[PDB]
């Protein structure tokens, strides 16, 4: 659980949120 | 260097020439450029490795466009264009500025309508300003009907199966870039796999592997340069990023036609070629696959990255303060594991 | 220093002179000695700062113990007996030596009944050896008659009450401590609440609080001496450890019948003093009451060093391997919070 | 969840477990 928890990747990319 | 400038056919001549190149520290190697055919090409992306496909005609019924066309077409929706003194287009999350007060942007985001963009574009071009925009918008419900049918007009089919075949998820977003010339994006990565579609004008991609990290020398997680260098690559600052000295680049050129696969985490430095005129790109962004149900050990270094950017989140959030996690990290290390 | 030495009743003169202790380079002060009925010694716990509580009678049926009675009474279990060349007796995991294959412990533990370290005692006593043992056994099931009974004479009045007003969890052990003249436990933290009961001999213990972490350099969670200082303090490396000439100490001697609270997580150096006899020592290990339900900010020394050693453990499980947990606490740090 | 599981203490102490 830990190990998958550290390895989740997140999808953040060069583009502005509002 | 990128290889020779590819000859145009019509005997048209160098599609551009290495004096339109910003001059770096650092050796590279070309990205090699084949046919979406070739099974070199395939295996290439595969293994998450660059290639430049030639002939996907991804964005075929893009390749007409300019900015008389997008202007009369695109709609009235509301366009992202980003305003700078400095060639350099530094990405930064404007969410996270309240945990760095002291970071000035170099570069600002005005919200305006495609005519407006043209209309402040020829105000420089006349009076020889040396104001330069970056126009970065994700495409939208908006646009107007013959955009649509350009967009509906791409090539599904190929990249559909792309997406399958590789175990990606959805497709996020499409951004449209239109930039100046000279303009230059420093170096970042993404998480998300991305093809990027060139369209009009050349542009010049220097990518890293994720194994290059020590060299490259990302902002913390929680700064607004989150996944971006630190170093500036015009003048590299070797006491404070020593292993710079040891990056080595993948480089090439693309111009109309041409598709990147900028694999996720892969490390992206692009820059619109000197003189060259406006540059006009689509890129097509893909959440990447799962996690693996069964961990290989030893790990890949993308999965090394996803650690160290959860480990700087969960310190982040434990600590109740980001400002907080260098500290603890230095202290975990001195004397300990260095 | 420890404060002066006290004098014994009945005009015995002192207990122990200064001559009795070993020299270091770090400045200390005294830990208050308290009668258990003075409202600081319950206002020191209650902070979960050290105190000696002088008249708890927590041990008194132990007082009379010396190693003629504890033969004849303490029965024929098997006795753990570290021996060592040196004074110092480094705690060290013997399941973690599989991580770290150069390491080469400089105390070996022997299995014995309480007779045979009695006589292997007198052997190095006869023939003036430098061998130093030191017996370390958690008292159980196996004690002879009288032993029960003096264990069931202890104050469990007195201690219970400590535990439920703390909110500790569970008495997890007494481990019964008998040491050489001489014998020092090098600087270590424990993640129980300790009262320890001193019996028969005198113990120089040097406290510190758990935020001088950064001036004693614990070694890495995954090596065997886990939890225990990587400073030499007869000839510290100022190079390695340069907040080491940061650091300060509370010091006290416990003698018969004086009753230490050592705190959780805090350091302790323990001696026993040079020319004194033999020592005899009870401790009592309780587990830590739980997290709180609600995170107050900012947190404790102590709770940033609980977040420390799990980032280590947790990197050490998904890296697959302890030993790249330092590599990777680097790459982290280097060019970005250092 | 991630902050109480950093924030969970150990038990060891300097005995030996067989
Ligand atoms: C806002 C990104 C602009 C970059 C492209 C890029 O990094 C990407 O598509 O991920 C450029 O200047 O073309
Ligand atoms: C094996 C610990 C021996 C120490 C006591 C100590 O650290 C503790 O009780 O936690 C000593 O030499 O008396
Ligand atoms: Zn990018
Ligand atoms: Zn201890």
């Amino acid at each position: 659980e830990v190990v998958k928890l550290l390895l989740e990747a997140g999808a953040d990319v060069n583009a502005q949120d509002k | 260097g990128s290889g020779e400038p590819r000859e145009e056919a019509g005997a048209l001549g160098p599609a551009w020439d290495e004096s339109q190149l910003r001059s770096y520290s650092f050796p590279t190697r070309p990205i090699p450029r084949l046919s979406q055919s070739d099974p070199r090409a395939e295996e290439l992306i595969e293994n998450e490795e660059p290639v430049v496909l030639t002939d996907t005609n991804l964005v075929y019924p893009a390749l007409k466009w300019d900015l008389e066309y997008l202007q009369e077409n695109i709609g009235n929706g509301d366009f992202s264009v980003y305003s700078a003194s400095t060639h350099k287009f530094l990405y930064y999350d404007e969410k996270k500025m309240a945990n760095f007060q002291n970071f000035k942007p170099r570069s600002n985001r005005e919200e305006m309508k495609f005519h407006e963009f043209v209309e402040k574009l020829q105000d420089i071009q006349q009076r020889g300003g040396e104001e330069r925009l970056y126009l970065q918008q994700t495409l939208n419900d908006t646009v107007g009907r013959k955009i649509v049918m350009d967009f509906l007009g791409f090539n599904w089919n190929w990249i559909n199966k792309q997406q399958g075949k590789r175990g990606w998820g959805q497709l996020t977003s499409n951004l449209l870039l239109i930039g100046m010339e000279g303009n230059v994006t420093p170096a970042h990565y993404d998480e998300q796999q991305n093809f990027f579609a060139q369209i009009k004008g050349y542009k010049r991609c220097i990518l890293f592997p994720p194994d290059q990290f020590e060299c490259l020398y990302p902002y913390p997680v929680h700064h607004p340069c989150d996944r971006q260098s630190q170093v500036d690559f015009d003048n590299p600052d070797y006491e404070r990023f020593p292993n710079f000295q040891n990056v080595v680049g993948y480089e090439t050129v693309v111009g109309p036609g041409d598709v990147l696969y900028i694999p996720m985490y892969w490390w992206h430095h692009i820059e619109s070629l000197l003189n060259g005129g406006i540059t006009i790109t689509v890129n097509f962004w893909y959440k990447g696959a799962p996690t693996p149900k069964r961990i290989e050990y030893p790990l890949k270094a993308h999965q090394k990255v996803a650690i160290m950017r959860n480990i700087e989140k969960m310190l982040g959030e434990a600590l109740g303060n980001p400002q907080e996690v260098g500290p603890l990290l230095n202290t975990m290390i001195k004397g300990r594991y260095n």
